[PDB]
RNA sequence: UUCGGGUCUUGUAAUUGGAAUGAGUACAAUGUAAAUACCUUAACGAGGAACAACUGGAGGGCAAGUCUGGUGCCAGCAGCCG
RNA sequence: ACCCACUCGGCACCUUACGAGAAAUCAAAGUCUUUGGGUUCUGGGGGGAGUAUGGUCGCAAGGCUGAAACUUAAAGGAAUUGACGGAAGGGCACCACCAGGAGUGGAGCCUGCGGCUUAAUUUGACCAACACGGGGAAACUCACCAGGUCCAGACACAAUAAGGAUUGACAGAUUGAGAGCUCUUUCUUGAUUUUGUGGGUGGUGGUGCAUGGCCGUUCUUAGUUGGUGGAGUGAUUUGUCUGCUUAAUUGCGAUAACGAACGAGACCUUAACCUACUAAAUAGGGUUGCUGGCACUUGCCGGUUGACUCUUCUUAGAGGGACUAUCGGUUUCAAGCCGAUGGAAGUUUGAGGCAAUAACAGGUCUGUGAUGCCCUUAGACGUUCUGGGCCGCACGCGCGCUACACUGACGGAGCCAGCGAGUACAACCUUGGCCGAGAGGUCUGGGUAAUCUUGUGAAACUCCGUCGUGCUGGGGAUAGAGCAUUGUAAUUAUUGCUCUUCAACGAGGAAUUCCUAGUAAGCGCAAGUCAUCAGCUUGCGUUGAUUACGUCCCUGCCCUUUGUACACACC
RNA sequence: CUCUAACUAUAAAAAUCUCUCUUCUC
């Protein structure tokens, strides 16, 4: 929420974070955070929105 | 924090110039409150209690999506109470819109003396009663320092009332805590609503808040 | 492809003569013991049996009248143990 | 999956060779001449050089250094 | 000016000191028909003050652990749900 | 007999909550925590059980009265959201059908599974597994098997130890090895090492039921969501709908709903059309040269990197173009549908690419130096070498290929594309000239690419002949022999070529698959696998149709209504 | 501000289903 927060506090028009895996439980999770609004189809997803996916390592 | 607070309502409007000055104004004229920042202007120390979080479902056909219902009641602890119930998708956010639905819907008690009168009032001035769903909750006026005699909800809700000595008694299915918290909800909100001999006299019907500052309203 | 277990130390083979309900099946254990037998844990509803299956089964020095199956062998490592021969021989179970 | 056994070998060992070390094993090269002049027991290879001594196993010399080039009948 | 004196206090450390005291023993005397015992009191009587506080529980109801090792729907736990 | 008004009594009814209820609902089920008009009967969780017993009534059937022992954590009421219905309404889909086409299932073979077999025949998937893991594996790949090597065990400490911690080896035994792997002997080497402890790495080892990422599927359908506001005590609901329209929650609208967000659409790529612009020896054309041939009239078909000029085609940039445009019907006359005309184009213009919320215990640890945990970590499940296997074969199944011939096979002759690709620190695409009958060989020359292969002169196809209904000149499987190519290596035939034997096969049961226009189908070519190998896949083009232009009958999908004793949800 | 008219007409068969349920706190 800190990272949308921040996000759209530097004029951006919609974010969103996926964060997915083992949150706090032996079951697999995946928590969905977003404000705005984001598009999905046409090369607006390529013009405009930009995504990044990365791997956390924990214990 | 940051706070603005444009006012889109006409009691809203007086009340951020200041000109109503007692929550007592907004609730003797049945003022509707639409905007929960006037009750933060009136009222600066209203603390709160997430009474319940509840995990509710709903069956679709992938999975089961699940909602929390969060059971917030607000109070100053001097005879003012309001009991927001929400349901929202994160637990923050539904405790958040609880709050705020309870500060939207803080209501006005009438404590009273449970025998002579040597002090502030310490108990409610008659018995009350009220019934959510099954639940009826009935509230009985108890000598000074008795403590309150309730559950541990009522309990919490009494003290945040300012009640400070009241006997209880609840009859039905007083396990659901929202059903039980709104019956004494409606019990401490009729204690206002008995006519009592001291109360008998006429008064002179002073004219609205809203009809002698209309010019304050209006953003032109 | 799995190894087959051996009894030890209180656990011997039987047959299933007849299955009876709520998981219960009467066994011939091989010292002439025809004894009850209780389907019991990681068998309930993983594996299948049917009657006249080899079966292996544990013991209850408590009370000798029931007995707790554990591990069923698949009609080909049942021949395994027909051939070293820790049961008894004089008896025919074919398909 | 995968059900895998203790591996089961039918070969007795293979141990590592240990090399034969010899205590006072370089006096044995040499020989005093009686507080003076020295020689050597073993035979000098020609193509590393002086002091690199030949190796007599049977009707051969054999060296060391260059020891794949060098195996000379005796 | 990073500090920082700790300027003012409150805990944690097998460090470290001096006190006080019984629970026990016991001259007596009181007590009692006679004795115990209690009240009083000589002389002893605390350092790990070994003069050593247990009984249940730690998912919820219900205060308190999603620490470590063991067993793996066994052994067992569980008033109920588990 | 009606009509109007009123009243008493009765079966009833509509609206509403301002009252009551757990609600469905009730004008009584109201006047009940602000609890008392009179009065009778009945119930105290479910089951046992309205059973036994004892009375009593009855001809009998059976009625009335009527427990316990024991067992159980629930049974039950109303309603909400889903799912389901051999329930209803309205719409859709050639992964449905109708009308059809081509088929598969019958035969050979190729490949992938199962089973069997084996030392191993490594393994994961069982609509959404099965020509799938880019899985066309001779070595490697590799993961399996019989064996042989090595540490590529960092680092810390201890320990030996510089009068040797150690390393390596000629030659022989040993080995498959020209392996100092192990031994015989001896020689070489210098603090890197060696043997113990901790620890660390490596692992196509296990767990996709611990995980990420990705993809597949639910679901190619049109469906989702929250903010104020309304109704509910509440789970929830309205907004998201009575209609009509649309491919569409697409719109016209009506409205306790108002404004919005994602999806759809929009959007990009591609395919068209551009005698309008910019231009071009890496694309074409004209005129004229310099020539060849034939005609003889000045003309025809050619060659030339000689000149001038142009951009119609070929290219690729900026742009234009279609928005259902005009008109006629039909439509609460609105959304829109149908037809004709003009057009290049009037199915969203065709084809795609992205493609929402929620979810599956769908697959993948075997793609990852992505990875938690567990296992192993020295004769190792690490790594490498040799050889074998992943291809065996009493048997079933799934993609396909070649065929059963006359609309044909075989000879000649005609001669037509579009996607590609192509060599450097390596050796690719190959023209052309000589050889060979062919595969192929050799000598040269282009091409790091609109330049050269290449106009990829491809097959089907076309013309003229041979064959003549004969399992036949169809079919080309199974074999024998030989010649070559790639390869360290070709046997268990890599593949190509030459001669021969030429098998089953007579249009294939039940059943079942795909598909509505340059589509199906026939035909091949290129690219990815590639040192050599496709019967595979991804693309491309050639010839090019029959039959629809509809429906909910089978299989399903979307919305609504209804019922449910279902929610691990009709498996 | 005046008004009661149009209509039909489908019942063949279909039984059963072994797991396992997992925390909401700013
Ligand atoms: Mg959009
Ligand atoms: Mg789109
Ligand atoms: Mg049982
Ligand atoms: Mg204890
Ligand atoms: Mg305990
Ligand atoms: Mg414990
Ligand atoms: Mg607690
Ligand atoms: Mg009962
Ligand atoms: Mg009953
Ligand atoms: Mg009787
Ligand atoms: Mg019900
Ligand atoms: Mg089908
Ligand atoms: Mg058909
Ligand atoms: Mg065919
Ligand atoms: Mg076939
Ligand atoms: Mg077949
Ligand atoms: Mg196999
Ligand atoms: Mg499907
Ligand atoms: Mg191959
Ligand atoms: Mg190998
Ligand atoms: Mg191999
Ligand atoms: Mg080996
Ligand atoms: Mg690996
Ligand atoms: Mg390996
Ligand atoms: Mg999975
Ligand atoms: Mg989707
Ligand atoms: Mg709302
Ligand atoms: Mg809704
Ligand atoms: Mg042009
Ligand atoms: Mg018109
Ligand atoms: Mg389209
Ligand atoms: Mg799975
Ligand atoms: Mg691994
Ligand atoms: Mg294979
Ligand atoms: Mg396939
Ligand atoms: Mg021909
Ligand atoms: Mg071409
Ligand atoms: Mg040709
Ligand atoms: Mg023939
Ligand atoms: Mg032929
Ligand atoms: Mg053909
Ligand atoms: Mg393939
Ligand atoms: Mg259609
Ligand atoms: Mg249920
Ligand atoms: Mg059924
Ligand atoms: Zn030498």
């Amino acid at each position: 929420y800190g990272v949308v927060r921040y996000v759209m506090e530097s004029g951006a028009k919609g974010c969103e974070v996926v964060i997915s895996g083992k949150l706090r439980a032996a079951r697999a999770k995946s928590m969905k955070f977003a404000d705005g609004f984001l598009i999905h189809s046409g090369q607006p997803v390529n013009d405009f929105i930009e995504t990044a996916t990365r791997h956390v390592l924990l214990r | 924090e940051e706070k603005g607070w444009v006012p889109v309502t006409k009691l809203g409007r007086l009340v951020k110039a200041g000109k109503i000055s007692s929550i007592e104004e907004i609730f003797l004229h049945s003022l509707p409150v639409k905007e929960f920042q006037i009750i933060d202007q009136l009222l600066p120390n209203l603390k709160d209690e997430v009474m319940n979080i509840k995990p509710v479902q709903k069956q679709t056909r992938a999975g089961q999506r699940t909602r929390f219902k969060a059971v917030v009641v607000v109070g100053d602890s001097n005879g003012h109470v309001g009991l927001g119930i929400k349901t929202a998708k994160e637990v923050a956010g539904a405790i958040r819109a609880g709050i705020i639905i309870a500060k939207l819907s803080v209501i006005p008690i009438r404590r009273g003396y449970w025998g002579t009168n040597l002090g502030q009032p310490h108990s409610l001035a008659t018995k009350t009663s009220g019934k959510c769903g099954s639940v009826s909750v009935r509230l009985i006026p108890a000598p000074r320092g008795s403590g309150i005699v309730a559950s541990p909800a009522v309990k919490k809700l009494m003290q945040l009332a300012g009640v400070e000595d009241v006997y209880t008694s609840s009859t039905g299915s007083t396990r659901t805590l929202e059903n039980t918290l709104k019956a004494a909800f409606v019990a401490i909100g009729n204690t206002y609503g008995f006519l009592t001999p001291n109360l008998w006299e006429v008064q002179a019907l002073t004219p609205s808040p809203m009809d002698v500052y209309a010019d304050y309203a209006t953003a032109s | 492809k799995r190894e087959l277990i051996y009894k030890e130390e209180g656990q011997e083979y039987a047959q299933i003569t007849k299955m009876l309900g709520n998981g219960r099946v009467e066994a011939s254990c091989f010292d002439g013991n025809k004894r009850m037998a209780h389907i019991r844990g990681k068998l309930r509803k993983k594996v299948w049996m049917g009657q006249g299956d080899i079966i292996l089964v544990s013991l209850r020095d408590f009370q000798d009248d029931q007995c707790d199956v554990v591990h069923k062998y698949n009609l080909d490592e049942a021949r395994t143990l027909k051939n070293q021969g820790e049961l008894p021989e004089n008896a025919k179970i074919n398909e | 999956g995968k059900k895998r056994k203790k591996k089961v070998y039918t070969t007795p060992k293979k141990i590592r060779h240990k090399h034969k070390k010899v205590k006072l094993a370089v006096l044995n090269y040499y020989k005093v001449d009686d507080e003076g002049k020295v020689a050597k027991l073993r035979k000098e290879c020609p193509n590393c050089g002086p002091g690199i001594f030949l190796a007599n196993h049977g009707d051969r010399f054999y060296c060391g250094k260059c020891h794949s080039t060098f195996a000379t009948q005796k």
